[PDB]
């Protein structure tokens, strides 16, 4: 059949937890603070991703050159293969030339 | 702490002469003709006038409408508008209801 | 099935007035109330309360008027008809089933106070004649005659 | 002694300054202790609702990094050999058991790696954003100006009951000038209150202002905001990042 | 027929021409419409509470 | 589809037009919410039209409930005893008004 037969437990979302309350504070660190820091210095996450944006192919190129040495053997083989795939896809395939 | 006070306001009958009194206090006893024309460009006098009116009448000019009070006439015309403060259930219940209509309230 | 009184969004007072207004009849509301309150109900009510006037007068007057009114109409329309004929024809019109049909679709049963739901047809018929009797006291013979014509003759 | 405040930075000729009532937190009945003039360009500009949306959307999305990934057909374990010959059986032809079609297979077009959604709105746009948000607060009687965020006591129930008495609303944003020189009394009070929030001036943003029903500012902070937001127009284009020394910036 | 060829020559030319200007005028008057502030602010009404 | 669905013959209740016309709509039940966009359209219907509508047809008893709900609705009840439910939901005052008229002039 494949449809639930009772209502799931109700979800309560605390809109006034500390994380929700102080969301987006210091986004104006630059203009309000003499330009000591760019807002892109509030970004946390991957080394190859802090304050940068690109398509999949570009992201892979970047991860290869920035954390390529330090990554695991099989992971890196997977990444080298990804790049090979995407290279052919983007250069040789598609609707428009 | 004092109890919360109602936002309801009815303009009094002697508003004209009460404003006469307040202006002649703040701007001094000597008063030129057409006192409605007196400009409130002066910041200090504006404050003094509006404070006296706010303390006694109970109703205050909001932050939004303050720059609109350019002249004394503007203050007079502002205080002659009434504010009636009640929930929408109360206002509808006593709003000349036809007897067939019924309104209930589950809040 | 339970009576509409025992269901959400119900005020009997406002409904009573609307019953008057639906039929474009200026009823005396006090009398109309008195028309809808059965004797069976008051006995049950007394017994229940243990742990107000009957319909009797209004109902009798209603039925007696309707009988005479209907004969008048029928004798004027069909003069060649015999006495026994029109007797049976009025009796059909003032019948249990047909009058209760009218009652049902005029929401008489909705405002009827009875011990038993759904309402026994004897009681419902008695209640309908009480309505006519109250209307008779309300707006004289003329208006009531028009009401009979508009409801019973049409059957 | 009435508390009067004028605008230090020069105003345009055609524009006139707006006024705001000045109140203090010291008493419940200590509204209307002073009057203030605000610069019309910051506090009385055109309501641009598109700009609020623009800035708000940038604020929500620019920090976001996606952590979702899925394995493609190449990345799924096994699936080397051809399951059976093409021609021979009655079966539908396959090249690998890990194809998208198969159960247990890799994903055809799935979430791919850590993804960044970082972009920058232009500076002048974010500045204008702050301006609109501030006008909108004062237009709708949601903005309040205070001499100081000084409290008679650190008891957090005093602050709640004052907001109730002054019809501020359920959520209040408190802004002070500097983080270090924030009063003891307000910090104690606001620390254990969910809906009331204390930020320094540099913290202020569009999102919080929209989230909170009230915006409360100090007289120090109002002069500061005017300075910086008004600086944004009437400046040149940069030759180099403004963090570097100029002949007149900081 | 009624008029000969000579008679009808240029008899309708004015009406023909002035009709073509009507076309050109309409063709040359397609432009983006006016943006009003009234509708933009009206989007606030979506949250309009009873109390 | 005609085969796929039931049929009736044309009728009225109790030969409506014959003697006097009787309005068949007897009761109307409006469920609205104090807050929330769904009931917004309906909210202002109760601001203006409800009152004059109720005057226009004294036969109908109107009940307005005003309780929290994600979908505002109207329950039309008829003399014969049919019940028609209609979800007003996110509808403009004007298209809500058209609905309420359409209900009132049918059996
Ligand atoms: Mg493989
Ligand atoms: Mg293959
Ligand atoms: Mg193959
Ligand atoms: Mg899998």
């Amino acid at each position: 059949i494949g449809i639930r037969l009772t209502l799931p437990p109700p979800k309560v979302v605390d809109r006034w937890n500390e994380k929700r309350a102080m969301f987006g504070v210091y986004d104006n660190i630059g203009i309000l603070g003499n330009f000591e820091k760019h807002p892109k210095e509030l970004i946390r996450g991957p080394i190859w991703l802090r304050g940068w944006k690109g398509n999949e192919l570009q992201r892979c190129i970047r991860k290869r050159k920035m954390v390529g040495s330090r990554m695991f053997a099989d992971d890196l083989h997977n990444l080298n293969k990804r790049i090979r795939y995407l290279y052919k896809h983007f250069n040789r395939h598609g609707k428009f030339r | 702490c004092p109890p919360l006070r109602s936002r309801a306001y009815t303009p009094p009958e002697d508003l004209q002469s009460r404003l006469e009194s307040y202006v002649k206090e703040v701007f001094g006893s000597s008063l030129p003709s057409n006192w409605q024309d007196i400009s409130l460009e002066d910041s200090r006098l504006k404050f003094n006038l509006l404070a006296h009116l706010a303390d006694d009448l109970g109703h205050v000019v909001p932050n939004s409408r303050l720059h609109q009070m350019c002249r004394v006439r503007d203050v007079l015309d502002f205080y002659n508008v009434p504010i009636q403060d009640r929930s929408k259930f109360d206002e509808l219940s006593a709003s000349n209801l036809p007897p067939n209509l019924k309104i209930t309230w589950s809040y | 099935p339970v009576r509409r009184s025992e269901k959400p969004n119900w005020d009997y007072h406002a409904e009573i007035q609307a019953f008057g207004h639906r039929l474009q009849e200026n009823f005396s509301l006090d009398l109309l109330k008195t028309a809808f309150v059965n004797s069976c109900y008051i006995k049950s009510e007394e017994a229940k309360r243990q742990q107000l006037k009957s319909n009797q007068e209004l109902s009798e007057q209603g039925t007696s008027f309707s009988q005479t009114c209907l004969t008048q109409f029928l004798e004027d329309e069909y003069p060649d008809m015999p006495t026994e004929g029109i007797k049976n024809l009025v009796d059909f019109l003032t019948g249990e089933e047909v009058v209760c049909h009218v009652a049902r679709n005029l929401a008489v049963e909705q405002l009827t106070l009875s011990e038993e739901f759904p309402v026994p047809p004897a009681v419902l018929q008695q209640t309908f004649f009480a309505v006519i009797g109250a209307l008779l006291q309300s707006s004289g013979p003329e208006r009531t005659a028009l009401f009979i014509r508009d409801f019973l003759i049409t059957q | 002694e009435p508390v009067l405040r004028k605008v230090e930075l020069p105003v345009p000729t055609h524009r006139r300054p707006v006024q705001a009532w000045v109140e203090s937190l010291r008493g419940f009945e200590q509204e209307r202790v002073g009057l203030a003039d605000l610069h019309p360009d910051v506090f009385a500009t055109a309501p641009r609702l598109d700009i609020l949306h623009q800035v708000a959307m940038w604020q929500k999305n620019f920090k976001r990094i996606s952590y979702a990934k899925t394995k493609t057909r190449a990345e799924v374990r096994g699936g080397g050999r051809k399951p059976w010959p093409q021609k021979g059986t009655g079966r539908a032809r396959h090249g690998s058991i890990r194809s998208p079609l198969w159960r247990g297979g890799g994903v055809a077009h799935g979430p791919r790696g850590p993804t960044s959604y970082y972009y920058m709105l232009p500076m002048k746009v974010r500045a204008l954003g702050l301006k609109v948000a501030l006008t909108v607060k004062l237009a709708q009687d949601d903005l309040h100006i205070m001499d100081s965020l000084e409290l008679p006591t650190g008891d957090p129930q005093y602050l709640t009951e004052l907001a109730h008495y002054r019809r501020w609303g359920d959520s209040v944003l408190l802004v002070d000038l500097t983080h270090e020189e924030m009063p003891q009394s307000i910090v104690e009070a606001t620390s254990r209150l969910k809906t009331f929030n204390l930020i320094p001036a540099v913290g202020l943003n569009v999102h919080s202002m929209l989230k909170h029903q009230t915006l409360v500012l100090t007289l120090p902070t109002v002069a500061f905001l005017e300075d910086k937001l008004l600086w944004q127009d009437s400046r040149y284009r940069p030759l180099y990042p403004f963090s570097l020394p100029y002949s007149d910036f900081p | 027929p009624y008029m000969t060829r000579e008679q009808e020559r240029g008899h309708a030319a004015v009406r023909r021409r002035e009709a073509f200007e009507a076309i050109k005028a309409a063709a040359t008057s397609k432009f983006p419409p006016h943006r009003f502030i009234a509708d933009q602010l009206d989007h606030l009404n979506v949250t309009k509470k009873w109390s | 589809t005609a085969r796929g669905t039931p049929s009736r013959f044309l009728a009225s209740v109790l030969h409506n037009g014959l003697g006097r016309y009787v309005q068949q709509l007897q009761r109307l039940s409006f469920s609205v919410s104090r807050d929330g966009a769904s009931s917004r359209g309906a909210r202002e219907f109760v601001e203006r039209e409800v009152i004059d509508f109720a005057r226009r047809n004294p036969g109908v008893v109107i009940y307005v409930n005003s309780r929290p709900c994600c979908v505002p609705r109207v329950v039309a009840e008829y003399l014969n005893g049919a019940v028609r439910e209609e979800s007003i939901h996110c509808k403009s005052v004007e298209e809500i008004s058209t609905l309420v008229q359409k209900l009132a002039d049918q059996s």
